[PDB]
Parts: C-alpha cells; structure tokens; sequence
RNA sequence: GGUAUG
RNA sequence: GGCCCCCUGGACGAAGACUGACGCUCAGGUGCGAAAGCGUGGGGAGCAAACAGGAUUAGAUACCCUGGUAGUCCACGCCGUA
RNA sequence: CCGCAAGGUUAAAACUCAAAUGAAUUGACGGGGGCCCGCACAAGCGGUGGAGCAUGUGGUUUAAUUCGAUGCAACGCGAAG
RNA sequence: CAGGGCUACACACGUGCUACAAUGGCGCAUACAAAGAGAAGCGACCUCGCGAGAGCAAGCGGACCUCAUAAAGUGCGUCGUAGUCCGGAUUGGAGUCUGCAACUCGACUCCAUGAAGUCGGAAUCGCUAGUAAUCGUGGAUCAGAAUGCCACGGUGAAUACGU
RNA sequence: GCGGGGUGGAGCAGGGUAGCUCGUCGGGCUCAUAACCCGAAGGUCGUCGGUUCAAAUCCGGCCCCCGC
C-alpha cells in the first residue's frame, strides 16, 4: 500500500556513513589542509570519518613519521571530533584513527 | 690530491624534490644534502627519518652529499 | 567488458 | 529551412543597344559580425549553467538519476569575440 | 582607446631554457578495427587449496643455522642422494 | 683437525606423498608384464630368526646366474557404514643392518600406541588416447640413506557444441 | 537531579533462537600496490540474582556511565 509512504516519512529520519580519508606519511600542507577541510565538512554534516595512513614499502621504518600526522589531525579537529579509536600498532602497513562527530 | 671533505652523520628531516634532502647532523646543524651519484645509479632509496653519511664541504657548512644511508 | 597507479 | 503575402538586396544566361578606363587594392576610417554575456521591459512549453536532493567512489566539488534558477524566446540598446 | 560591466583592442621587458616545432619513418602501445593459433577458454575427467606427513623456500631463531636460485622463466631448483 | 651446524621452529608459501573407505579393508588361494642393474658387485638354494635379517654357500662380468612373488586382477571368506577390521600420524619398549661412528641426525623390523582426517572457502593446476586416472616394476647418485628425479610396463576412461 | 545505554578490539543490530561495520590476522587476485575476493580469531552479551520453559531478552537492585 501506500502505505510506503509511511517509510518515506519514516525514513525522513537520518542516517551516518563513515567517509574515509587516506594520509600518508609524508602529505603536504596544502593536501592536509585540502583532506582536513573535507574532514571538518564530512564531520560537521553528521558522519563520522575512518582516517587512514598508508606505510608503503620501507616507510614502515618509522611509522612515528605516521602517528604524528594522526596526531596533528586529532589536535586540529579537536572542538569538532572525538576519536573512537587511535591505533598503536601498525597492522599490514596502516593506521586507522575513527573520529566521530562532538 | 683534492681537498679533504668532513662525514658526519645525521637524520633525514624531510624529502625535497629530485633527490635533495634536510639532514640535522651531529652537531646539530641541519644541510641541505643531495644524493650522491653512486646511490642514484644503484637506486639507494632515500626517506624521512633514514640514518645517512653527509660528506660536507668547508665551503659551505649548509650543503652536503648523502654517500651512505644506514 | 572498461579502475587507477608505477 | 513549414506554408502564404508585403517590402527588399545580390547572382546568372540570351541576344543586342549604350557609356567610354569611369579600373584594381586599400594604412587610418566606417559598418556588419555565431554563442555566451550585459542593461531595461516582456515572455517562459521544452531544455538547462548555478543550485538542491539521490547515487557512484579512496575521494567525487564530476561523469549517472530526480528536480531546477539564470539563460535559451521577443523588443530596444550594449558587447565585438570563436 | 573602447565598454554599464564582463572584458575587448593596441602591446613590451626583465628573466629563464637549448631547445620549442612541422611532416613523415620504424617499432611499441590502445578500455581502436579485422583475420588466426595453443588443454588459452569451453566440454570433461582427476587434482591443488582443508587433514597428517615428506620436501624446498621465506621468515624468525642461532655460535653457525654455508653459498647460490626469486613473477611467468626461484621455491622435491645447483644437490644424481 | 675434532665437535657442532646446514636437520633449528610462534609462523607464512611452493612441490609432493598418504588418506578420509565398501568401485573398500583384512585373510586365504590363484593369473598375466615391460624395462633395467651387477665384481671390494648382484648373491640363489639350504639352515636359523615372528620379522628386519644372520650363517653356510652355488652361479653369474650375464638372452645362461642373481637382484626378482609384478601389483592392480580373479575367486572364495569375512567386516556391514562405524571415526569402523577406515586412516597410520605420534609416542613407549624391544631389535636388525650399513658404517671408525647412527646423541644431536639413518633406513628398516617386532610388540604396543592408534592423532588429524568423514572428500576440503575464496581461489587455483594438469590432461585430447594407450592420454588422464590408477597399479605395480626398474635405474642413476649411493657404505647406508627417496614420498624426489629419470625410465618401464599392466588396467584403462570421460569430453571437445564451439572461439 | 533526570535519562539513555552498557553486545567480539571497534562500535551498533539483536522476551528464548548473538550478528553487522571497521579493526585483527592469514590467504586469493596483480608484474606490483591500493581496490576487489575468501577464510579464521575475537564475545557471552554491565553486574547481581530472582523470575520466565528462556536471561542480551523479563523484573528489580547495583555498577554505572556520560547527555543533561
Ligand atoms: N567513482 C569513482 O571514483 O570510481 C568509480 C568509477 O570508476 C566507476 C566507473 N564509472 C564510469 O565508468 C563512469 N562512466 C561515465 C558514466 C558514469 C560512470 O559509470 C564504472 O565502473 N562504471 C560502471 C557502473 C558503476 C559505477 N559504480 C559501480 N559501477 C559502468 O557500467 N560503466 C560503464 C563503462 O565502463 O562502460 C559506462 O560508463 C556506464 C553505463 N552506465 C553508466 Cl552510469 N556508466
Ligand atoms: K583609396
Ligand atoms: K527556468
Ligand atoms: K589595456
Ligand atoms: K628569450
Ligand atoms: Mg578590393
Ligand atoms: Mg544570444
Ligand atoms: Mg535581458
Ligand atoms: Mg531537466
Ligand atoms: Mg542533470
Ligand atoms: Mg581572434
């Protein structure tokens, strides 16, 4: 039935997704600032953001390199995010911080 | 015959482009070094945070070669 | 049948 | 680029008759000049920059989907470029 | 100079590079087209991947785990012990 | 030069072997190969040992002698779908043989033990005929030490519309 | 003060009848990497019971915990 329609209204409720953006461990400032602005957007919009950094071959030597990028993130969306997860280990090669919105 | 360089080591602070780099050295003064010839031909890949030999040069004490990386 | 990247 | 009428420019052919070099080119100048765009006033079916929502994706400020405003149309003026 | 504006028109130089460029030639490549072949696919039959064990390799370990082979084309390979 | 290591073991992968049974296992009886090796070698018969083997000792530098019963098969019996009379890992005890020597680290036998495994996710390999599959057999290296490699026969399929 | 909820590490589904997402690890695919694909490990589910044939489930306590 129409009665569908119910749902429509229904589904006039909400939803979150979780958008990841990938880092590496040396981005630059611009690219940060680009990536940090779409963080702010996706977050302030109501989803939460699985942040991703991606070792690739011998950069996995200094993942401390990585954890400061993460870092520098978490400290700037600071009064827009709080960090389900932070990782310490460096599974496969990555790093995969989940900020959430405040 | 040629004059002496001075090796000192250091750590890569940050990759520029075409094979230059910042390395802080020992004493605490931080070159901009490039790559030598000999590692260019054999392909010695350079990063962030690698340990590296810097000939330097009385010259000047802001440039150096990276012959090593360790 | 169409994904990018060395 | 439907059809019809009104007003109007050029081209070409046939024979002649007529004028008698009146020609050719042209810096500067003058006009015309797709589309978008601009000003003012109309009009607005369809289409559609922007934009809104839905997707896709690592991301998707796109390509795809549903809508959709300027605009596209008319008058007059402007623009003077492909 | 022109335009309400968007902009148009006229139009340099420092500097830096040792090229930039046109057409065509031979390859290679194309999510261009056309024609073919091979257990390439399809059709089958039996396997590997799971188990235990043998064997080689990586890794890790070690006083030493000797050296070499590393996609196809190293890995029951040099080693027929 | 002796002893140790190349045999290490949280673990990841390549190539294999053996299975998960009844188209089979076990017992007994009984058919049919090819190819090859051999002198400090291959070693019969016979005697002894449950057996691995030992002793004695012929023959053969081989179409002669020896390695050396092919196995799957066939027949009859038994097991009756069970982690089993499937599987044979692992471990204990006891041996044999080669070798100055089998602790690290051999092969094989005997008694005991009887693990995982009930046909294997994504993915992936080989093969078009005497092939695949399966069944034995031999050889090179070699004192001893193959599930590898190189060869040999036995039984013996399925499927290919097509690009 | 008043509530929500406490569910594999992650967070979130789920009167009995525990997943899903991302981690986490390994594999597959590729010349290689991401992407893609498969497998496994992770809970006993706040706690305490009562109570229900059922305890994530029901009911209360308690631990709460942040929102407030
Ligand atoms: N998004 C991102 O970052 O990556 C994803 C992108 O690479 C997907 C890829 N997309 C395409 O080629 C585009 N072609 C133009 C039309 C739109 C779109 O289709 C693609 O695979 N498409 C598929 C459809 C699809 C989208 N997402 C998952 N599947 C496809 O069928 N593409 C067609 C093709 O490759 O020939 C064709 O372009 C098509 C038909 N219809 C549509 Cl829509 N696209
Ligand atoms: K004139
Ligand atoms: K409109
Ligand atoms: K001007
Ligand atoms: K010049
Ligand atoms: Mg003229
Ligand atoms: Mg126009
Ligand atoms: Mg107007
Ligand atoms: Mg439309
Ligand atoms: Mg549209
Ligand atoms: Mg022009």
């Amino acid at each position: 039935e129409k009665s569908k329609s119910s749902k429509e209204q229904k589904k006039k409720q909400k939803v979150i997704q979780v958008k990841e953006i990938k880092f590496r461990p040396g981005t630059d400032e611009g690219d940060y600032q680009v990536k940090l602005r779409s963080l702010i957007r996706f977050l302030e919009e109501g989803d939460k953001a699985k942040i991703t950094l991606r070792f690739r071959g011998r950069e996995m030597a200094h993942q401390q390199i990585g954890m400061e990028v993460l870092n520098r993130v978490k400290d700037d969306l600071q009064e827009l995010a709080v960090v389900e997860s932070f990782p310490t280990k460096i599974e496969g090669r990555q790093m995969i911080m989940v900020l959430a919105p405040k | 015959a040629k004059e002496d360089n001075i090796e000192m080591q250091g750590t890569v602070l940050e990759t520029l482009p075409n094979t230059m780099f910042r390395v802080e050295l020992e004493n605490g003064h931080v070159v901009t070094a490039h790559i030598s010839g000999k590692m260019r031909k054999n392909y010695i890949r350079i990063l962030t945070g690698d340990k590296v030999t810097v000939e330097l040069t009385p010259y000047d004490l802001s440039k150096g070669r990276i012959v090593f990386r360790s």
